[PDB]
């Protein structure tokens, strides 16, 4: 009854995606997934591919992503398809929830995070050339459009979601025309939200406090200062690139994701990732479509099987195979629908 | 004999820590004469911001530093005089190292971690302008001979400290041409130093692997273009901005030492503040200048203070005085 766009990608992207399925299958879930299989590595890529992917998306309004993998030699990522469809898209707010897992013991346990970024300029900007025989400039654009849309979107996203603050980071310290500009756009819409605290931080302070004392912030707003390292940084407080789950959005679509991406994230062989962060996701994104009770579901399921530390992958500590893991979801989530009340 | 060293006690809590080292190495009869000199924003002639002609010929005649924390305007008016300092004495190399306190217990066990990041180039090239209403551009630039002077740098530090590994940190899948220059460089030095063993990883990559796992690291590498926040995340793994020390180091031997923490305003004045930063700094400006005897002495003193724990101080186990904790030591050193 409800169709969703599913890109599989590259790496294990294929692995996560049958177990987002398979999980899925086993809870009667009303989704029909419709594949692209859209992959630089493999000679699957073309413009065509990702116009139907837009196609897919004028209809569907919402997907569930891998990540498509970029051959470094003759191609930056700016330039590879993972970025044309971002663009296409125009994602623009980077969503990832650093939320621990009981029962997946870390250093930082009892932790619940989100940490929202821009996701179309800053770094990926950069236009670099070179001036001189040894010399290399990159340049970088902020504006005051793209700040304002984020900032709206985090204080929207925090009242939606209940959170209590919204903390600003910035490096107007040393940016100051730059990230001034950011932090101006988002003292201006903090007015807008008396409900919500509002502060602001330096990114130097931001990184030692989320390492050293993760529990005071809540929601983390920033540009795209530096790319995805706070969230890859944050994402290793709550049992790294297998468990993090994320959300990229845009004025009408909505790309659930992995929050870590990292370009080894996961990689790994044929049958050992952990399909944590994709199955999480995959019930975030029921809970867009407003599937209610099955994201819960899926959700309670996974929370539980990792609870009790029967099955175990290897990022877990553990020795079970992917199959094993998602074997045990499916049972688990069978047992929660045959025995509901 | 008594080598003198220019003393930039700075602003916010920049005063209160200088004096507690002043006075630790009093107590150690530490033959180190310091030149108070004060560095704000002077505006040149040309309106080119300058150093107080009195903090340069300082610097010049003594050629080695420390100093406390510089505030800078956290939205608009004077650029940074800290990268002015660095760039006015062409300190390239900025020299972060975290290790563990073994009296001091901290979700992470025996890190031991050296930063090397490049100090002049990358954000530190001061160009970001208005294009039009609403857009602001940034330029940064790297070039060639800097990232191999780092590199040279960095495989030297892992030879002359006796580190095994050393950890190009760069992220070339995303600026290809400026970290593929870095890396480019890296590589080069690498094959005339088979002894210290080379990688490359992705910013990202480390940062992850960093709070799950700091012992996988060595001496890590890294041009400007990524900030310091490696060495921040770092800072945090061992006790926080409270008790890491920096050194920005540069040719002939030249450096000015200084802390990875700020002015902490909201600490100021209060006599709260931590001092184990500028006075680790001052063990390693001592370190530099061959004051071997003095340093490890001083330094026994402030780890087995913090081991007894009696005396701590806010930002670590409970609350005392700065002049409390520099008392202590103090009395450590004399012993
Ligand atoms: N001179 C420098 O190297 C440097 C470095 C960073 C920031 N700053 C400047 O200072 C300001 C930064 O202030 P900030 O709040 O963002 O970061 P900060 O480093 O000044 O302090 C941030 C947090 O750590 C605390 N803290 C810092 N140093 C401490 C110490 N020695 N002992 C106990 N607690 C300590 C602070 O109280 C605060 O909670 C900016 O103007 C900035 O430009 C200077």
């Amino acid at each position: 009854s409800f169709p969703v766009t599913m890109l599989p990608g590259d790496g294990v992207g294929p692995e996560l995606m049958h177990a987002v399925k398979e999980v899925f299958k086993a809870a009667a879930v009303p989704v029909e997934f419709q594949e692209h299989h859209l992959s630089e590595v493999q000679n699957m890529a073309s413009e065509e591919k990702l116009e139907q992917v837009l196609s897919s998306m004028k209809e569907n309004k919402v997907a569930i992503i891998g990540k498509i993998h970029t051959p470094m030699e003759y191609k930056g990522e700016l330039a590879s398809y993972d970025m044309r469809l971002r663009r296409k898209l125009d994602l623009f707010a980077n969503v990832v929830h650093v939320k621990s897992l009981p029962g997946y013991m870390t250093r930082h346990n009892n932790l619940d995070l989100v940490i929202i970024r821009e996701q179309t300029e800053g770094e990926y900007s950069s236009l670099e050339h070179e001036s001189a025989r040894g010399v290399i400039e990159c340049l970088k654009i902020v504006t005051r459009a793209k700040s304002q849309r984020i900032a709206k979107f985090a204080f929207d996203y925090a009242t939606k979601k209940g959170r209590g603050k919204v903390t600003a980071v910035h490096k107007a310290n040393i940016m100051k025309l730059g990230d001034g500009l950011f932090l101006q756009c988002c003292e201006e819409v903090a007015e807008l939200y008396p409900k919500i605290k509002f502060e602001t931080m330096i990114i130097d302070n931001c990184c030692m406090q989320l390492v050293q004392n993760p529990y005071q912030f809540d929601v983390l707003v920033m540009p795209n200062l530096y790319g995805n390292i706070i969230d890859n940084l944050a994402a290793g407080l709550v049992g790294g690139a297998g468990v993090v789950p994320g959300e990229s959005y845009s004025a009408e679509y909505a790309v659930f994701e992995t929050g870590a991406r990292h370009p080894f994230a996961q990689a790994v062989g044929r049958n050992i990732a952990n399909p944590t962060a994709m199955l999480l996701s995959a019930s975030n994104m029921l809970r867009h479509l407003n599937l209610e009770y099955h994201s819960s579901m899926i959700a309670d399921a996974v929370k539980k099987v990792i609870k009790v530390g029967k099955v175990r992958t290897s990022d877990m500590g553990g020795y079970a195979t992917c199959h094993d893991f998602t074997e045990e979801i499916c049972r688990r989530v069978k047992d929660l629908d045959e025995n509901l009340y | 004999g008594v080598q003198t060293v220019t003393l930039i006690p700075g602003d916010g809590i920049g005063p209160e820590i200088s004096a507690a080292v002043m006075k630790i190495f009093d107590a150690a009869k530490a033959p180190i004469q310091w030149e108070e000199r004060n560095v704000t924003a002077i505006q040149g002639p040309g309106g080119k911001w300058m150093i107080p002609s009195e903090a340069k010929e300082s610097m010049d005649k003594n050629k080695m530093g420390l100093k406390g924390p510089l505030k800078t305007p956290i939205a608009a008016g004077h650029p940074s005089m800290n990268l002015l300092l660095r760039k006015t004495f062409d300190l390239y190399a900025n020299v972060r190292p975290c290790v563990s306190i073994e009296g001091y217990k901290t979700p992470y066990t025996d890190v031991n971690i050296v930063t090397i990041r490049e100090n002049t180039e990358g954000e530190y090239s001061g160009i970001e302008h208005v294009i039009v209403d609403g857009v602001v551009q940034s330029i940064k630039l790297i070039t060639e001979g800097a990232s191999k002077r780092i590199a040279e740098f960095a495989f030297e530090y892992a030879r002359n400290n006796h580190r095994s590994n050393v950890t190009a940190v760069h992220k070339a899948n995303i600026m290809r041409m400026s970290d593929g220059l870095f890396l480019q460089k890296c590589r080069e030095v690498a094959e005339s130093c088979k002894d210290i063993k080379f990688n490359e990883m992705y910013l990202d990559t480390v940062c992850l692997n960093m709070v799950q796992d700091p012992s996988q690291f060595d001496v890590l590498v890294m041009p400007n273009l990524y900030g310091d926040i490696l060495s921040d995340l770092c800072a945090g793994l061992i006790g926080g901005l409270g008790v890491t020390p920096s050194g920005n180091i540069g040719a002939n031997g030249v450096a000015i030492f200084e802390s990875v923490h700020g002015t902490a305003p909201d600490i100021a004045g209060k006599d709260m503040a931590n001092p184990t930063a500028l006075l680790l700094s001052a063990v390693m400006m001592l370190r530099h200048m061959g004051l071997f005897d003095h340093a490890a002495r001083i330094e026994a003193a402030c780890f087995a203070t913090i081991k007894d724990g009696k005396s701590l101080t806010k930002d670590l186990g409970g609350n005392a005085k700065c002049s409390d904790f520099t008392e202590e030591i103090c009395r450590r050193v004399k012993d």
